[PDB]
């Protein structure tokens, strides 16, 4: 009975990663005053069915690699970590129900720049292990302040435990205590994620193919989704109905499709940063003021006797 | 006959507009960070 | 008479400095930028259903050649070599003798539609409107051989497409 | 100094000499766009070479036009 | 509410194509379940389609036929199988149909129109069409050396 | 048979996967690129074909050969064509590229580009329209319908 | 037992998917067609050392959510105070000092 319900977190997700690539594809093309897909299939419902299979049926083109273990391990880690990364989301029960959660999310999250690491060993060039090597450097830069933004919400929770997220927010979202947080971490996953404006990985080598290039599209976009569910629970707390928990559901669900389509907004409105500029976003600009921010979410519980329980 | 070849039609065309426009919108800064920080007294009580 | 394009001082009062802390912390100007695109998304777009829907196009549209005959069915090309003059390609090769009835008349009439630049400049030297450029633009092909157009093929794009040609000719002909 | 044999209308081929982020060096390596068209003018008629022009800066087509009309 | 008079809109359409079956034939077909007025048709079947309410160039349209010159369109459509006569209407080179403004007959046009018949057996070979320039002398067909 | 049965249908679910798909790495040499552009602009819209705007040549299924192919330019052009993944597809678009063109007679421009790769479709024009080229990428999708790899596969 | 089954899930389907995606049927009958100072700038050393410094503040920062249950909270708010500000102290350093400029 649970590996059924194992099985009904990794398919649904694997479809909704399908999905969101004729979602991106449509929503920037009315934004761009066009359609995009809608010829294969009604509304373009059948694009991600013919890109899947095109791409599976390609011809595998791998270069003789310079280590072939590493070249099959980076797409595994990739999307298996990105899997693992679903499994302790309350929606509104989690799969895995783990008292130190949010740190779980955390530590696993962190692993994921191995891929990138070790697609560049593979790669036998050192021109991709230099682009494997500023994509590194951008991640693990924007991980210092996730992580320190992530501690000052929980401040206000109590707990690692991502259900008490839930509970924290029964009156009110953190978004209005933590805006400024709310605003620098939804960069943060912009930049994490590798998106534009901080698509740089895309942008540098302009200025993998088929099943395997497929893959490590997949876990991109389920790491989309992942980020942009967390923010929500993070930040815009949905009430939880222990009687209706399809209620629960629902209105979380249309909170992380509303900013996971915030993602796309953003790719179609804005120029690229160069890479010393997002370099210095972070910091000489959001690490000076997380520091600050921290701080004063530590005092503030505090100062004001607001000390959430540990249970 | 007559010439008829494409001509203005008599008087002119109306004005058209070239210069840039871009409207003043939005609140002032003092206002921002009132609405701001009231938000975050409201979110802290 | 010039302008400036960007000369000016910023107001450095206190309001003023505080507009631009608001919009450096706030990010008033990005938001602003992501109204326009969202009024885009809402926007009906300017895309065709091609095929089934076509671009806008004129008489004087330059498309693919065609050799045209008089309402009798005879020829109006009498072999007088000016489109080939003419040609700023070279594309057009043209061989003529006398026809079994003495007419004067080309044995050869060959267009290389992969030398050719659609310039139009072979129709416009023509002085009996015998080689015109068609609205015919959906003609491409499989082979490089198939562009390689001699008498036969340039004939028999004339006689299909006469009666859109004619059209078009009667509606720019006053022009020329 | 890294080298680099290609980095950034039609075609460039740009020879960049780098030091870390920073450009020391900058060749660009043109001609793969040439096509003799003043070689080939030199074949035509004043009115057979008034198309080349067209399909210099192919984006502004009728001011090349212009150009070569008034010097004619 | 609008959102009312939008939806009962996009319910005529289902009935403007003729029930669900037509509605849908349309929408796979052309993927577009517009409703216009009928200009004409042509002798393939062919049939096209007006509204001026449209923005210029998607004010006209063709859905094809299904069959044309014995090759299965239902799928296969292409913009070369539109003859001549509503070519000039189609692409807004004019604005009368060949409805009201008939083509001039000349015993030479096509009647049958046809399609690109590139890649099939139909497709055009090219060859040069004068005919030899120098001719051989032909030895005699008896024995005298 | 319904072995020769679900070959025929597979092939067709290949075909329809491939042509539904067509991600085109385009050769943007010269003045035919305009035209390339005009395509994927708002009023044509090739993405909504499943033609996505611009992939990576390791990604990519056609190349579009859009302007002049110089004798400087040709060793690139083929590099490119011999790292495409197969199936890999080539559109030749515009005289330059299909035969040489207004340049046919220069000493520096080859006389077309299937001198350098093999060519699938020909667009013919000085440029071709937009929506000549529309045409010639749909007649591309056409000839991938008609490919019967699996039937000739299973009577080998 | 549950997190070891969602994890072994996880990567075998990850496993399977990457194999399948390399050893698809591909109806072709005929052939088919090192430890040195890599060119990279000090600058993205003291990028990845800053970060792992700074990753070590943070791991002591962690357990602050528990740290306010308790009732030496003077000790605990001067102490949380202190680490954050060193942490601050640390970025000031790297920034008077260039080390978080890119060019040269
Ligand atoms: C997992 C398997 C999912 C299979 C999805 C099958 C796709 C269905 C499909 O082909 O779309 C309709 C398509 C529609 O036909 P079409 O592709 O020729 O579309 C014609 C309409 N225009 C002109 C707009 C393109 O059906 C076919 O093409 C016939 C081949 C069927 C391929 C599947 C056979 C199995
Ligand atoms: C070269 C290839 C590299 C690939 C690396 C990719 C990494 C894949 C992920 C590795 C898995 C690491 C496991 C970490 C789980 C930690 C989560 C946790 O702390 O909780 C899980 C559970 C305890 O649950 P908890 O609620 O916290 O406490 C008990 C009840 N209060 O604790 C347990 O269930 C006990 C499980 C023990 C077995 C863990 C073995 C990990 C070995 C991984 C290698
Ligand atoms: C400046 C542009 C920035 C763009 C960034 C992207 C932002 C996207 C924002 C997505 C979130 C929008 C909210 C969508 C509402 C979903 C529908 C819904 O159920 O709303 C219910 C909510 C009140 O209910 P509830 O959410 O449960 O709050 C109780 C506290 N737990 O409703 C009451 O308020
Ligand atoms: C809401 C506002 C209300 C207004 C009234 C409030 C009044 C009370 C607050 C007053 C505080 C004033 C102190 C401001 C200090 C500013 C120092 C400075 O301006 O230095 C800038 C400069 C770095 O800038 P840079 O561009 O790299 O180099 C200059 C060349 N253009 O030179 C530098 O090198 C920067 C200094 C080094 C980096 C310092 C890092 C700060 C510590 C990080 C954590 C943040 C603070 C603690 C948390
Ligand atoms: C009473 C006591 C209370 C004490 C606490 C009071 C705190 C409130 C007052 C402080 C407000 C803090 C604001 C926090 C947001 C971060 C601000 C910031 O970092 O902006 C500056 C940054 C760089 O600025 P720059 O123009 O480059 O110049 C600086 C260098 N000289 O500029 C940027 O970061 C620009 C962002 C680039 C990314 C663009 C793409 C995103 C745009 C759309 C975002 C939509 C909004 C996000 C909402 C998310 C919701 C989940
Ligand atoms: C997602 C599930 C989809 C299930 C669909 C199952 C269909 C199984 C049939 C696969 C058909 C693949 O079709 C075949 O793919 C390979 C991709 O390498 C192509 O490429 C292959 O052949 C060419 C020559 O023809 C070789 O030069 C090339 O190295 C080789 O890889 C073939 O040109 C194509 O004919
Ligand atoms: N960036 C976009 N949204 N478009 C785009 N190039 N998508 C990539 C297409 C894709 C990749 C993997 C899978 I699995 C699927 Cl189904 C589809
Ligand atoms: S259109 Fe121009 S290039 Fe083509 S045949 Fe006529 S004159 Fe020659
Ligand atoms: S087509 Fe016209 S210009 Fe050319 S040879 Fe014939 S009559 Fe002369
Ligand atoms: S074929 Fe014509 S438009 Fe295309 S590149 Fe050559 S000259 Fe330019």
């Amino acid at each position: 009975m649970f590996m059924i319900n194992i099985l009904m977190l990794i398919i649904p997700i694997l479809l909704a990663v399908a999905f969101l690539t004729l979602v991106e594809r449509k929503v920037l093309g009315y934004m761009q005053l066009r359609k995009g897909p809608n010829v294969v299939g009604p509304y373009g419902l059948l694009q991600p069915i013919a890109d899947a299979i095109k791409l599976f049926i390609k011809e595998p083109l791998r270069p003789a690699t310079s280590s072939a273990s590493m070249f099959i391990l980076a797409p595994i880690m990739a999307l298996g970590l990105a899997l693992t990364m679903w499994i302790p989301l309350p929606m509104p029960y989690p799969l895995i129900n783990m008292n130190l959660g949010v740190l779980f999310m955390l530590a696993m999250s962190s692993l994921a720049v191995y891929s990138i690491l070790w697609s560049g060993w593979a790669s036998n060039s050192k021109y991709a292990l230099i682009g494997a090597l500023r994509a590194v450097a951008q991640t693990i830069s924007y991980e210092v302040t996730l992580a320190i933004i992530l501690l000052s919400v929980l401040l206000m929770s109590g707990s690692f435990t991502l259900s008490t997220l839930i509970t924290t927010q029964e009156q009110m979202w953190l978004i209005l205590p933590a805006w400024p947080l709310a605003m620098m971490w939804f960069i943060s996953t912009l930049a994490e994620t590798n998106r534009a404006p901080f698509d740089l990985t895309e942008g540098e080598s302009e200025l993998y193919a088929a099943g395997p290039f497929a893959l490590f599209f997949m876990a991109e976009y389920a790491n989309i989704i992942m980020m942009n569910i967390f923010t929500a629970i993070l930040f815009l707390g949905t009430s939880h109905n222990p009687h209706m928990p399809e209620l629960y559901t629902i209105n979380f669900t249309i909170k992380s499709l509303l900013l996971t389509m915030s993602f796309l907004w953003i790719r179609a409105s804005y120029p690229r940063f160069r890479y010393d500029q997002l370099m210095h976003l972070l910091w000489k600009n959001f690490l000076p003021l997380t520091l600050a921010l921290c701080m004063w979410h530590v005092s503030l519980p505090i100062l004001t006797s607001g000390i959430p329980p540990q249970t | 006959s007559k010439v008829k070849q494409d001509m203005p039609p008599v008087g002119g065309y109306g004005p058209i507009d070239y210069k840039r426009n871009l409207p003043r919108r939005g609140l002032s800064g003092y206002s921002m960070f009132a609405v701001g920080i009231g938000a975050l007294l409201f979110g802290y009580w | 008479t010039y302008k400036y394009v960007n000369l000016r001082e910023p107001s450095m009062d206190m309001k003023s400095v505080t507009d631009r802390a608001a919009q450096t912390l706030l990010w008033t100007e990005l938001i602003r930028g992501l109204g326009m695109t969202l009024s885009y998304l809402f926007r009906e777009p300017a895309t065709i259903n091609y095929p089934f829907e076509k671009g806008p196009l004129s008489p004087r549209f330059r498309g693919e050649h065609a050799l045209r005959r008089y309402p009798s069915g005879e020829e109006r090309c009498i072999a007088c070599k000016l489109c080939e003059a003419v040609c700023p390609a070279q594309a057009i090769t043209i061989e003529a003798e006398p026809r079994a009835d003495g007419s004067r008349r080309t044995t050869r009439y060959d267009i290389d539609m992969t030398k050719c630049i659609y310039c139009g400049f072979c129709q416009e030297a023509c002085p009996v409107d015998a080689i015109v450029e068609g609205p015919n633009f959906e003609f491409s092909t499989e082979t490089h051989e198939e562009l390689l157009y001699n008498k036969e093929k340039l004939l028999n794009n004339g006689d299909k497409w006469e009666a859109e040609i004619a059209a078009n000719i009667q509606a720019d002909y006053l022009y020329r | 100094n890294l080298t680099l044999n290609f980095g950034p209308h039609g075609v460039l081929r740009l020879v960049m000499e780098l030091s870390g982020e920073m450009v020391r060096k900058c060749d660009p390596h043109i001609g793969l766009l040439h096509r003799g068209t003043e070689k080939l003018i030199e074949y035509k008629t004043y009115l057979q070479a008034l198309p080349y022009f067209d399909r210099l800066d192919y984006v502004s087509m009728m001011c090349n036009e212009q150009a070569y009309s008034l010097a004619v | 509410m609008e959102l009312l008079q939008v939806l009962k809109r996009g319910l005529q359409q289902v009935s403007g194509h003729g029930g669900l079956r037509g509605y849908l034939r349309v929408l796979f077909r052309a993927n577009d379940v517009r409703v216009g007025t009928l200009v004409g048709e042509d002798k393939y079947g062919n049939k096209y389609y007006e509204d001026n309410k449209q923005f210029f160039g998607r004010h006209r349209w063709v859905i094809y036929t299904t069959e044309m010159n014995g090759k299965n369109t239902f799928w296969d459509v292409d913009g070369s199988m539109v003859p001549p006569e509503w070519h000039r209407w189609l692409h807004c080179m004019t604005d009368d149909p060949p409805t009201v403004k008939p083509p001039t007959a000349r015993k030479f046009i096509w009647t049958n129109h046809k399609f690109n018949l590139s890649g099939t057996p139909q497709q055009y070979v090219p060859y040069s069409t004068t005919r030899k320039k120098i001719q051989e002398w032909v030895p005699p067909s008896t024995p005298y050396k | 048979s319904r072995g020769e049965y679900v070959v025929a249908k597979l092939d067709d679910l290949i075909n329809w996967a491939r042509r539904s798909s067509l991600w085109p790495m385009t050769f943007g040499l010269a003045c035919c690129a305009v035209e390339m552009m005009h395509m994927a602009a708002p009023r044509y819209d090739m993405d909504r074909f499943g033609v996505v705007f611009r992939a990576s040549p390791r990604q990519s299924d056609v190349m579009i050969v859009a302007g002049t192919l110089t004798n400087k330019m040709a060793p690139a052009l083929r590099k490119v064509y011999d790292q495409m993944p197969e199936p890999r597809y080539v559109v030749s678009m515009g005289s330059c590229a299909n035969g040489g063109g207004y340049y046919h007679y220069s000493y520096s421009v080859v006389r077309g580009c299937d001198r350098i790769v093999p060519v699938d479709i020909y667009v013919p024009g000085c440029p071709p329209t937009a929506e000549a080229l529309l045409y010639g990428i749909l007649q591309l999708q056409k000839k991938i319908k008609r490919e019967k790899r699996l039937r000739i596969w299973y009577r080998r | 037992m549950n997190l070891m089954l969602a994890l072994l899930t996880n990567f075998t389907l990850a496993t399977l998917l990457v194999i399948i995606a390399f050893w698809l049927p591909q109806l072709n009958v005929y052939s088919e067609k090192g430890s040195a100072r890599l060119p990279f700038s000090m600058k993205f050393f003291l990028v990845a050392i800053t970060f792992l410094l700074f990753d070590l503040e943070i791991a002591l920062l962690l357990p602050l959510p528990w740290a306010s249950q308790t009732a030496n909270l003077n000790t605990m708010l001067t102490m949380a105070l202190f680490l954050i500000i060193l942490l601050a102290v640390s970025l000031a350093y790297e920034w008077t000092q260039k080390g978080l400029e890119w060019t040269e």
